[PDB]
């Protein structure tokens, strides 16, 4: 609103506390999301890891696990939904 | 009016009566198996 | 010093379509990489124009004037409101030497122009000027397709410019390029007609193909996009086509 | 791979925030009624008296513009909670178990 | 700080955004154009003839160095006031293209002299815009614009078709048709002569001495600036926070040496909003491109007031190269440390990694073992 | 507001954008409640009888 | 001072535009969470046994 | 053309039916083929 | 007779008690007139926008 002015900061200082609430909803907002994420995604307690060596009767999850080769360690598909969208 | 204006739905009432008829013999007919 | 003349030259002036021509600088401001919309006195896109190939026209609003010229044939300009010494009216000469420009009530005949002697010394555009303010001389103004945009504006005289190198033989090209500023006139003057001046072999005139294309302005708004060097490069007018 | 716009929803999401933001910024350019859009040549031209007027306006037409944007936050955000709510439901009967 | 903007004796184990530090700017850049000459002022105000009020004398001052001290502190001037701007800052400004138009009026019509008012010789003689800026001057000419016999040289105009736009010039001396039939350009009944002269008269006290006006308007930032004040320039200072006016363009940030490519007739720049990034100085015509100095917001961390009086003190966003609120005690010694929040002063980062207390961000986060 | 007036809308033409944003979001609430009937009925592929 | 009084009535047009579709905006929140009750309900016991 | 919805210029109104592309109103929308 | 508006003019078929002048239907929106000189009653509706 001032931009480094102690005039208009002086001005808008009679205005009340009008713009204190305004950070407290913008703060509530950010920590909102923070939330939404965790509950969305922290469903489990433990990290757990496929074993080395893979035979599920038949079925190819290659496209969907990570690749230890890509340093971001993010699987085929997930790669192409990060490409994509910018 | 005043500025203020008013736009159509876009499905007439006749099409939405014609949603609700199919479900309906739908549902009297095959049962839950044509969902 | 002038005589009146018989062979009543007359130009055949066509129409022909204006394409994207006429667009210019309208700031002094740097951008770059920017879609910047503004309205301003601009020539709207795919309009008539007036191709010749020495009335009097109108000002109007503005004025685009261009020539595809071989040689520079065309040498000046003259505006004003009755070409006459009662009334201050503007004169501009752009010779082989530094382009001069006054403003004075000047005397004019039928017809002005400078005339060659073949070792150049002619020159009888006009008779008598009385008083008057503000001269300028400064670099001069000039196969080549040489553009011109002229707007009278809040006492300021605003003279755009551009030349292009052009091998197409008659229409207006198809292309598009921005006009730069090239100067401002600091005086106003109530500008409603002008002329046109040549350089005919005076030693009998002969200048018959005297090929120039010009336009009226208008207020309408465009669209403009500027490219990394902040190079005016492409424009989209408003008031044309729904889709526009 | 192929197949493009197959991702409406995150990426209007993206556009409608880059557009409240780009809006409110622009409306930092607006004389609001006063003689001028920046306030340091106010400042820098005339007497304190009447800089508190045009400081005023100058105010008020901020302020304005700031809780009309806030709002909208709000607004979309509970949009987005409830998403969020319905994803993780989502991960809980339909990935953890048969639904 | 947490204390005092939470309003407690007590503070729970959190973390708890303060206030935000902004880098303070370091001396101050003057840049004007070099060039140096007196403006001839006193030709426009030592006159000896002016004209009548509908031939008002305009005249354009520009390329002149001008200092309105001694057109201040004037006590001969019986009116001095101005609207745009004040009169002290006047001498500290640099405009373009200022226009002085004087004449000869009455004193009795100087309030007509205002946007927005409408008289005899405001509204049928000379119309101010309504957003008219810069200065009026009147003072008293008696001696000057009045003789024994009466000086008939002023005329003004009555009758009008119509009314004036603002900032015109009408001499035209039509005879008025004030009644349905036509006069065919002859005088008689309701065939008027618009203009009337002025008889001013010494024996005439005041009220009906005649006034010498003179009005002075500006422009803001139209064209390159040409007639800057009396201040003196200095030199120039890249890579730290200071002040800048750049030929009356005022601002504060860090100067850089630009890359941009300008053509001859472009100043300056920007790229959304009247962020202007680049300037070109007046003096050595080189490009310089413009960025505020650093700025951002200031958390705490602490592991609670009831465990211990110690903290970390955050500051968001911000180059951990330069910091030193004052609080240079946290800046003599202590642990620093930098991540993609920002920098983290009073903390030390492990080894070793676990489920965790107070987050941070991007993936860092901290807790009391120090 | 302004009820075909000029002098009205030249003053109003100082205020930004405020228009354009306004109509920008009773245009979202239409195309809502399109894919809001849209969505609950149109649950099937074909029409019985 | 006609653009004082055009100024007035232009601002108090404003705030009782602006009111307006907030409410909408609302009111249109409202009515999305019961046609998505009303989807899942149609869904799920026109289609099938609950 | 006259509908109601309003008049639409620039478009020729056929019987057959399609999928909707450009939802104009009241029922009716248009398509590219013209 | 001193009441301004802008529309399009139809005859009427409302019957006005012999003493009115104009009518209007809600919300101070007049929407009938009867004529000063031949003391008839016509209709009144604004012309289309949109
Ligand atoms: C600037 O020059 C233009 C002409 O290029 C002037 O406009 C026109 O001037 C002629 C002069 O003969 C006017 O014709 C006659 O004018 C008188 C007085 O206005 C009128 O009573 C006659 O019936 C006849 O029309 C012509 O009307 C006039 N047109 C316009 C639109 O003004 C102009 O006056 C000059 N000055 C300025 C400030 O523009
Ligand atoms: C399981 O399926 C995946 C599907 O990608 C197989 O991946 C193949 O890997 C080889 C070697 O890199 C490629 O030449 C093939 O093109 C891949 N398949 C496809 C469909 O792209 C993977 O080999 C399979 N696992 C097995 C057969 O044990
Ligand atoms: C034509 O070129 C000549 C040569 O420069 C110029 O005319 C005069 O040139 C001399 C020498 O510079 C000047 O002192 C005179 O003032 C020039 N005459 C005028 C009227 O300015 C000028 O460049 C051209 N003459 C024109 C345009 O009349
Ligand atoms: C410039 O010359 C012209 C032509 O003579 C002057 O115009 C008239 O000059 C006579 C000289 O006695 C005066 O009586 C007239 O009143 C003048 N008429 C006008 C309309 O000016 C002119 O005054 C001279 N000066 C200027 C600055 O133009
Ligand atoms: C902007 O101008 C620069 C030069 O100032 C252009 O740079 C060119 O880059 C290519 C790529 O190597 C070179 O081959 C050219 O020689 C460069 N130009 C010059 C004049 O040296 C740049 O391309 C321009 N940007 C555009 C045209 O978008
Ligand atoms: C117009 O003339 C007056 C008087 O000649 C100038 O006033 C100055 O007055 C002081 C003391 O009264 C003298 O010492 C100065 O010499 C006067 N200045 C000059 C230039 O003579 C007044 O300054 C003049 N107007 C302007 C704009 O300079
Ligand atoms: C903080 O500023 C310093 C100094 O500018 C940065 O250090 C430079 O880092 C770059 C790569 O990031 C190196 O190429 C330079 O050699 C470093 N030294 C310089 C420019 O003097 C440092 O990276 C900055 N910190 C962050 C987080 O950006
Ligand atoms: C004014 O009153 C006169 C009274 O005679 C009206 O004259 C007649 O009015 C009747 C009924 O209004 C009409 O049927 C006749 O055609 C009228 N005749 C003439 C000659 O006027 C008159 O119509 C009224 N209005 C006006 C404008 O005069
Ligand atoms: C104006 O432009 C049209 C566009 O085709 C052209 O046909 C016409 O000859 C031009 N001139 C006139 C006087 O209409
Ligand atoms: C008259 O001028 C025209 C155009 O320049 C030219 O073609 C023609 O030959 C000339 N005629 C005479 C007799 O000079
Ligand atoms: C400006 O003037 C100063 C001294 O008057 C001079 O040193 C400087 O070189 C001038 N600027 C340029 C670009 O020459
Ligand atoms: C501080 O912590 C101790 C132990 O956790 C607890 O007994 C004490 O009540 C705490 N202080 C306060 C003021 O609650
Ligand atoms: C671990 O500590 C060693 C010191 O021996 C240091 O070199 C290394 O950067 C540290 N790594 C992490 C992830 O803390
Ligand atoms: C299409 O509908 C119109 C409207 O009733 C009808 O007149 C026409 O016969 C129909 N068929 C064709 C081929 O136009």
């Amino acid at each position: 609103i001032c931009g480094d002015s102690t005039e208009c900061s002086n001005l808008l200082l009679q205005y009340g506390s009008f713009c204190t609430q305004l950070n407290r909803a913008l703060t509530g907002i950010a920590v909102e999301q923070d939330k939404n994420t965790q509950e969305v995604f922290a469903q489990v307690k433990q990290i757990y890891k496929t074993p080395p060596i893979k035979d599920f009767g038949g079925f190819n999850f290659s496209q969907i696990l990570p690749d230890p080769s890509k340093p971001s360690k993010r699987s085929f598909i997930e790669d192409l939904l990060f490409n994509k969208v910018t | 009016f005043n500025g203020l204006t008013v736009l159509p739905p876009l499905l007439t009432d006749e099409m939405i009566a014609q949603y609700t008829s199919a479900l309906l013999a739908g549902t009297i007919t095959s049962g839950w198996t044509f969902g | 010093q002038c005589v009146n003349f018989t062979n009543r030259t007359q130009l055949p002036s066509a129409y022909t379509n204006s394409f994207t021509r006429g667009v210019y600088y309208p700031d002094k401001v740097f951008r770059s990489s920017v879609l910047h919309s503004t309205q301003d006195l601009f020539l709207p896109f795919f309009s008539n124009v007036t191709w010749f190939h020495n009335p009097v026209l109108p000002f109007n609003d503005g004025v685009y004037f261009a020539s595809t010229e071989k040689s520079n044939i065309i040498r000046g300009w003259i505006f004003g409101t009755t070409l006459d010494s009662k009334t201050q009216s503007l004169l501009i000469v752009n010779n082989a030497t530094n382009v001069v420009i006054k403003v004075c009530e000047f005397q004019f005949c039928n017809y002005p122009f400078l005339g060659v002697y073949y070792m150049e010394s002619e020159f009888r555009v006009y008779s008598s000027a009385n008083n008057c303010t503000f001269e300028y001389v400064s670099q001069p103004f000039l196969k080549n397709l040489s553009e011109f945009v002229f707007k009278n504006i809040d006492g300021y005289f605003k003279i755009y410019s551009k030349h292009t190198p052009i091998n197409l033989v008659r229409d207006l090209p198809q292309g598009f390029s921005a006009l730069e500023p090239l100067v401002d006139l600091p005086i106003g003057i109530n500008i409603t007609r002008f002329q046109t001046l040549l350089a005919l072999h005076r030693s009998g005139w002969t200048a018959g193909a005297a090929a120039y294309y010009v336009g009226y302005l208008q207020p309408r708004t465009f669209l403009l996009k500027y490219n990394e060097n902040g190079t005016i490069t492409d424009a989209v007018d408003c008031a044309l086509d729904p889709l526009s | 791979s192929s197949t493009a716009s197959a991702l409406g929803k995150l990426q209007d999401v993206v556009n409608q925030n880059a557009q409240a933001l780009n809006t409110l910024v622009k409306q930092l350019s607006s004389n609001f009624g006063a003689i001028s859009s920046v306030l340091n040549d106010i400042l820098s031209r005339l007497d304190p008296p009447e800089a508190e007027v045009q400081i005023d306006r100058l105010i008020t037409g901020r302020l304005q513009s700031l809780q009309t944007y806030v709002t909208q936050q709000l607004i979309r955000a509970a949009e987005i909670r409830a998403s969020a709510n319905l994803a993780a439901i989502k991960m809980s009967e339909c990935v953890l178990g048969q639904s | 700080e947490t204390k005092c903007t939470l309003k407690s004796f007590t503070v729970e184990k959190g973390i708890y955004q303060t206030s935000n530090f902004r880098v303070q700017p370091t001396e101050s850049i003057v840049r004007f154009p070099n060039i140096t000459n007196l403006c001839p002022f006193g030709e426009v105000f030592n006159a000896t003839r002016f004209a009548s009020v509908y031939a008002w004398n305009r005249k354009r001052i520009s390329n002149c160095v001008a200092d309105y001290s001694v057109l201040y502190n004037s006590a001969s001037f019986s009116t001095f006031k101005c609207y745009g701007v004040s009169p002290t800052k006047l001498n500290d400004l640099c405009f373009t293209n200022v226009y002085a138009d004087s004449f000869v009026i009455r004193g009795d019509e100087v309030r007509q002299i205002a946007p927005g008012q409408t008289g005899t010789i405001a509204d049928y003689n000379y119309k101010l815009p309504d957003d008219f800026t810069g200065c009026v001057i009147a003072w008293n000419s008696n001696n000057l614009d009045s003789k024994v016999g009466g000086n008939y040289n002023y005329l003004y105009r009555l009758f009008r078709k119509s009314n004036l736009k603002p900032f015109e010039r009408d001499i035209s001396t039509e005879i008025y048709q004030a009644g349905s039939t036509p006069c065919n350009g002859v005088k008689g009944f309701n065939c008027y002569f618009p203009l009337q002269s002025y008889g001013f008269q010494p024996t005439y006290g005041v009220g009906y001495q005649p006034y010498r006006v003179v009005v002075l308007s500006f422009e803001l930032l139209h064209a390159p600036a040409t007639v800057c004040g009396p201040k003196k320039s200095t030199n120039l200072v890249k890579n730290k926070c200071v002040n800048f006016n750049f030929n009356g363009l005022t601002g504060t940030g860090v100067l850089t040496e630009s890359n941009k490519k300008f053509l001859p007739f472009q100043q300056f720049g920007r790229d959304i909003a009247d962020t202007t990034d680049a300037v070109r100085d007046p003096q050595t015509l080189e490009i310089l491109d413009i960025t505020p100095c650093s700025f951002g917001g200031v958390s705490v961390i602490t592991p609670g007031t009831n465990t211990s009086n110690q903290v970390a003190v955050l500051y968001q966003g911000v180059n951990c190269t330069e910091v030193p609120p004052t609080w240079r005690v946290y800046s003599t010694g202590s642990n620093v440390f930098q991540t993609r929040a920002g920098c983290l002063i009073g903390a030390e980062y492990v080894n070793n990694s676990y489920e965790c207390d107070i987050p941070i961000g991007a993936g860092i986060c901290a807790s009391y073992q120090s």
